[PDB]
């Protein structure tokens, strides 16, 4: 797979030339942000189990076709699958996380899930706002200001939105 | 390809689970020592030609014959002049990236692979290349970690040079 340091290179690469200072600077400078995303990666990956419990608490509330019989999620069986299936998609984020790159996260997971739900008549619409749910959960909990060293992380804050985002696409 | 990174998202997936705390601490490591290896592989990225075209003579000089032999495998021809010197320039260009990447994974999945059909098939001297390796090796002029980390992945390529 790749990382923001590989996905570099790879193009680098291709061209069959070597870093441009540009490019030199742009990963210094992650590596200087390095902190930030650990403390990330971790907070989330921390409370992984509250993050769903929570967005699911949320999306069933929001939508409540899926709980009553019949609903994609009914019966204990497929809530579990439900589950699972987010914590899941939320794992892989983390690593793209980590990574400061996308890839992992769609090859592994994002790659045809689309039609995976479609296929199993799981509503891609409803899968997308359960993500969404977790993005703001994961979002507050990492960026929390008390028990951290105050500095900006906005930025790193988007990157992580846009992860997100960008499954919650490959679905709905 | 692979980075002590990847490394680590691995094991975690292969596993089904969350990153481990140690996972972490390892690419905090990784970017501890990252520093100096940027920093080192800017400089080599700067001394290109400088080193290119350097150790093309050492390689030219210490094997003569590949500037006469004729053969398509020699340099005795401005292609197999400028061949012989696309690839000195591949190799460095290589160990750089192995630096900005914190691994030798952007070595293995590019020039590593098949490095041995390669030299064969086109009947190329794996010394010809640890020659002008060891050029670079002792002229890229680097000190303190930097030339450390760069000696480093120099070493690594020789190693699969022979
Ligand atoms: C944005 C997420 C929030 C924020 C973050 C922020 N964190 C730090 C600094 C540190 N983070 C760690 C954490 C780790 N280091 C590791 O190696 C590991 C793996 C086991 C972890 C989890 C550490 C040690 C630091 C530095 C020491 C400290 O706590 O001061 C900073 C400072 C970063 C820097 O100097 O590079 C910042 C700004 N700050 C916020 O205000 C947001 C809520
Ligand atoms: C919860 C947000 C919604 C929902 C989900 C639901 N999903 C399934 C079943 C599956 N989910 C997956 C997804 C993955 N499997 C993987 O291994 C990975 C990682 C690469 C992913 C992303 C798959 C393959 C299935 C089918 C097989 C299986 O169970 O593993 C179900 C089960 C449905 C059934 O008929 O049995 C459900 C209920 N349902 C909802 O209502 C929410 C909108
Ligand atoms: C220079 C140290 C010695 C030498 C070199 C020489 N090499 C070739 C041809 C090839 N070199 C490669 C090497 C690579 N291709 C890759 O994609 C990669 C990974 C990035 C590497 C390391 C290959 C595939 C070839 C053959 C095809 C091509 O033209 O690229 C030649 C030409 C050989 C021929 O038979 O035509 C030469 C002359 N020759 C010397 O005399 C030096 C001691």
């Amino acid at each position: 797979m790749l990382d923001a340091f590989a996905k570099v290179v790879a193009q680098a690469d291709a061209r069959g030339e070597f870093l441009t200072n540009a490019q030199f600077d742009a990963l210094s400078n992650l590596v200087k942000e390095g902190n930030k995303r650990l403390d990330a990666v971790n907070r989330i990956t921390s409370n992984a189990s509250t993050i769903v419990a929570n967005a699911a608490r949320a999306l069933f509330a929001e939508q409540p076709q899926l709980i009553q019989p019949g609903g994609n999620a009914y019966t204990n069986r497929r809530m579990a699958a439900c589950l699972r299936d987010m914590e899941i998609i939320l794992r892989y984020v983390t690593y793209a996380i980590l990574a400061g790159d996308s890839s992992v996260l769609d090859d592994r997971c994002l790659n045809g899930l689309r039609e995976t739900y479609q296929a199993l008549g799981t509503p891609g619409s409803s899968v997308a706002v359960a993500i969404q749910k977790m993005k703001d959960a994961a979002i507050a909990i990492a960026n929390d200001p008390n028990g951290i060293t105050p500095g900006d992380c906005s930025a790193l804050m988007s990157e992580i939105a846009g992860y997100f985002d960008r499954a919650a696409a490959a679905v709905a | 390809m692979k980075t002590p990174i990847t490394e680590a998202i691995a094991a975690a997936d292969t596993q089904g689970r969350f990153l481990s705390n140690t996972e972490l601490q390892a690419v905090d490591g990784r970017f501890k020592r990252a520093v100096a290896s940027m920093e080192a592989a800017r400089a080599l990225t700067n001394n290109a030609q400088s080193l290119i075209d350097g150790a093309a003579q050492a390689v030219y000089q210490k094997f003569p014959y590949t500037t006469t032999m004729q053969g398509s495998q020699y340099a005795s021809t401005p292609e197999g002049k400028a061949k012989c010197a696309r690839d000195i320039g591949y190799y460095l260009r290589m160990i750089t990236y192995c630096l900005v990447a914190g691994g030798t994974g952007p070595m293995d999945e590019y020039l590593i692979a098949g490095l041995s059909e390669i030299n064969s098939t086109f009947d190329l001297s794996p010394s010809w290349y640890i020659e002008a390796l060891k050029y670079i090796k002792a002229n890229h002029g680097l000190t303190g970690q930097a030339a450390v980390e760069a000696n480093a992945y120099i070493d690594y390529a020789i190693n699969a040079l022979s």
